[PDB]
């Protein structure tokens, strides 16, 4: 026996969670504001 | 592409220090190197001789380097 119903919705939701997360983590193209030289 | 964000401590207070410390010592140190360079240059040091007879020297003329003389 796998998992239980409840331990696959915990886990779904933070899985989704945790993509969001990680694809909060990328970098916009301005990043990083260096100052000029 | 696909830049990720690398998460590091704040370095910002640890390079201030040793911009600071490197600056303060700088700010003595080229002057005493200078100081240093041109009395060796110019003034140089002195040179060993016998004592004349009837003359005694003084104690700060027992030595060779002028800054050690001083």
């Amino acid at each position: 026996s796998g998992y239980t119903p409840d331990e696959k919705l915990r886990l779904q939701q933070l899985r989704e969670l945790r993509r969001r997360w990680l694809k909060d983590q990328e970098l916009s193209p301005r990043e990083p504001v260096l100052p000029p030289r | 592409g696909k830049r990720l964000f690398i998460i590091k401590p704040s370095g910002f207070y640890d390079k201030r220090f040793l911009k600071l410390l490197r600056f303060y010592i700088l700010l003595t140190g080229i002057p005493v190197v200078i100081g240093i360079t041109l009395i060796n240059v110019f003034i140089g040091e002195a040179e060993l001789a016998e004592i004349p007879e009837g003359y005694v020297p003084e104690h700060w003329e027992y030595f060779k380097h002028p800054i050690s003389r001083w």
